[PDB]
DNA sequence: ACTTTCAGGGTGGTATGGCCGTAGGCGAGCACAAGGCTGACTTTTCCTCCCCTTGTGCTGCCTTCTGGGGGGGGCCCAGCTCCTCCCCATGCCAGGGTCTTTTCCCCCA
DNA sequence: TGGGGGAAAAGACCCTGGCATGGGGAGGAGCTGGGCCCCCCCCAGAAGGCAGCACAAGGGGAGGAAAAGTCAGCCTTGTGCTCGCCTACGGCCATACCACCCTGAAAGT
């Protein structure tokens, strides 16, 4: 009942190198990676909403806790893909 | 929308150095210090004017500075928070 | 005619006794909104916004002095140098 | 339908969702968040596992080991601000 | 029965039905105990009164009657553990 | 639209520890900065806390840990004493 | 027991400097960097321990030492989280 | 004197094994951990990780130590220059 | 491979949040000095940089031995799990006590 | 000599008391996973010692580049006035999310 990411980790590196394999190590590695990232983005996000005196964590709060972490180049890319994600689960 | 920078005068960077204790200032400190300041404003502004624009506002705040600060490790005190 | 350097350590003393801006207040605010025209253009800003951001910056600059008089001192100097201030940002982790 | 699969993400918008929602950051999610923040945890997993990747190729090695992941965390200029104060255990 | 107020049932200055208020609002749990206000309430009044102990003791000094903010800096960057708590926090008119 | 601060607090505990000296509004207003900093350093440690033993509650164990974390040295023993001090007074009070 | 703070070998120390990349050592930096080693150590175990405290427990985790190593800055990857 | 030191360096940046021997690191820890409480249990994992941490936290002050050294032309690391990256780093 | 929890469909309800209106605080803008601050020049002198020498400590290599690393086994203690229940925290409403906003005037700066 | 802070008054709002109630965790058992302890062994690395060499440190010289003083100008700043724009509150209503019941599937075993 203990859940990670390594079933989804595991089917994007089959989408960017399919001949290689991850290692038991270096695969947990990746499960502290994106259990920080998140409560990054969700701790920064939560402080949005106390700024703002607003209850609901949305999409928009999401995004500027991604442009707030995130660098330069990755903030650009991050964002569009969230936003096109958000677009295409809207639109059926 | 001119060169702001150059208002960093000499004896300003002086001042600042001699409250840090410099006793002596290499005559290169100053272009150099002017570049640092504009790093650093330009992170500080930066997560400001996020904040800004995600409240929907048009007037960047002592609040959003304050934020902004903050989330450098630089929490400032006596302008609200 | 003042001998070179107890002016200075005169200087220090005051400017360590007081509490007021070394900066100019009117430059600070034009370079500020300077660095905010390119984040968003048409951008107002408060008069209390601008007094943190200055306050911050002197406060983030004499730290950064004290440093940089750190290391001017360990490589036996007394003149700091932007060699120096390249040395304290990399160990503090500005320059990496 | 699963809801990853309404905007063809990889990552479980569902565990996403449950996770802000159990996660204490706000009295209420929104809709669009948990799809926003998994394609984002889903760019950022993808961009850190090709270069990894990437770097165990030039390593004639077919398995990602914690070396060849803090070998494109430090190489990656963008990873290495995000991931600037991180230790990856045995990455060398 | 009368109202009598939880801080001073506690013996407290500090307000303890705002800080479980602010405790309950600001979504640090699920639920939030009877005890956590009184504790938080009396370990922020705890601080305040050695800040401002100090800041007193450095007014006093001074020959002034009236703590400014370059009192308070004076106080924290003088006291060593109070230095290593704020450490990372800038005073305005502090000097 | 009336605002919230803890300055009638602080001047009252400034009235105990100093029973004549006065202070200023920017004294005053960063004291106030000081205690909001303070309050969510401690809240945000027990919230941690309380989610790494998955409990659903804060409480003065919670709170004693985070002030253990938190404060260094002699500060955190005397604020430890201080709210063991409180929370016996209270429940020892009805 | 005591006097196990020698356990980090000159050698040990010299492979740590040479990873640095330090080319030439000086003869107190051993002591020097036991010293350091220890105080961070110091650092590190007492936030561990209060951590495992809280919980009631007895054995000290990976999970306290990761929270511990977190709550100073320094997140580690590897032992989960 | 020199050459090896560069064959030494250049081979401790490319491997990844710890540095420090297990069991007196083992040993230094539960040392440590005594003065903060009597009879206390180590999970190996804690200890590992631990010895990652310090070993990580060790080779970055050896770095920063390296930079002071260049800066008061040396190549030889001193206590000197121990102390100064720890002020500068805020330690 | 099996499965067991948990994500998803369906339905009701309301409380959060979006929209429109409105009015004032305050941010932008323009004069107007004027004088305190800044910029440019000059002396000089003291600091920094280069060179030379030396001795002192760092490194490289050999040899010995010791203690750390790798198993092998035991055991027993502490961490995890399950079932009770009861006591603590939550939700809601009334009423009053406390904390916020406005005026001032005299003592500290 | 002046200006702002410490006291006083009105009010408004939220804190406490009271009542009903579901659920979290404290506790009592059980069970077993692994942390501690002992044992053997052996050989890889730590330690000590010696040679030598190269590197840091101290002294000396030179030149160059900040410091300190001076003078003229300039542009910051405090005050005054206007405008109008943005922001904060109020009133209202839609619909988005929560809450809960069932079912099948997916991911962890």
């Amino acid at each position: 009942r203990k859940e990670s990411y390594s079933v989804y980790v595991y089917k994007v590196l089959k989408q960017v190198h399919p001949d290689t394999g991850i290692s038991s190590k270096a695969m947990g590695i990746m499960n502290s990676f994106v259990n920080d990232i998140f409560e990054r983005i969700a701790g920064e996000a939560s402080r949005l909403a106390h700024y703002n005196k607003r209850s609901t964590i949305t999409s928009r709060e999401i995004q500027t806790a991604v442009r707030l972490l995130l660098p330069g180049e990755l903030a650009k890319h991050a964002v569009s893909e969230g936003t096109k994600a958000v677009t295409k689960y809207t639109s059926s | 929308l001119r060169d702001n920078i150059q208002g960093i005068t000499k004896p300003a960077i002086r001042r600042l150095a001699r409250r840090g204790g410099v006793k002596r200032i290499s005559g290169l400190i100053y272009e150099e210090t002017r570049g640092v300041l504009k790093v650093f404003l330009e992170n500080v502004i930066r997560d400001a004017v996020t904040y800004t624009e995600h409240a929907k506002r048009k007037t960047v705040t002592a609040m959003d500075v304050v934020y902004a600060l903050k989330r450098q490790g630089r929490t400032l005190y006596g302008f609200g928070g | 005619r003042y001998r070179p350097g107890t002016v200075a350590l005169r200087e220090i003393r005051r400017y360590q006794k007081s509490t007021e801006l070394l900066i100019r207040k009117l430059p600070f605010q034009r370079l500020v909104r300077e660095i905010a025209q390119d984040f968003k253009t048409d951008l107002r800003f408060q008069s209390s916004a601008v007094m943190a951001l200055q306050e911050a910056s002197e406060a983030y600059l004499v730290g950064l002095f004290e440093d940089t008089n750190l290391c001017a001192i360990h490589a036996k100097r007394v003149t700091i140098m932007p060699k120096d201030i390249q040395l304290a940002r990399r160990i503090r982790g500005e320059r990496a | 339908k699963s809801r990853s699969s309404r905007a063809g993400l990889q990552f479980p918008v569902g565990r996403v969702h449950r996770l802000l929602r159990k996660g204490n950051y706000a009295e209420r999610v929104g809709a669009g968040a948990p799809v926003y923040m998994a394609a984002v945890l889903e760019y950022l997993t993808a961009e850190i596992l090709e270069l990894a990747g990437n770097a165990a190729r030039d390593n004639k090695k077919t398995r990602i080991i914690p070396r060849h992941l803090q070998l494109a965390i430090r190489n990656d200029e963008e990873l290495n601000k995000l991931l600037g104060k991180v230790t990856i255990a045995q990455g060398g």
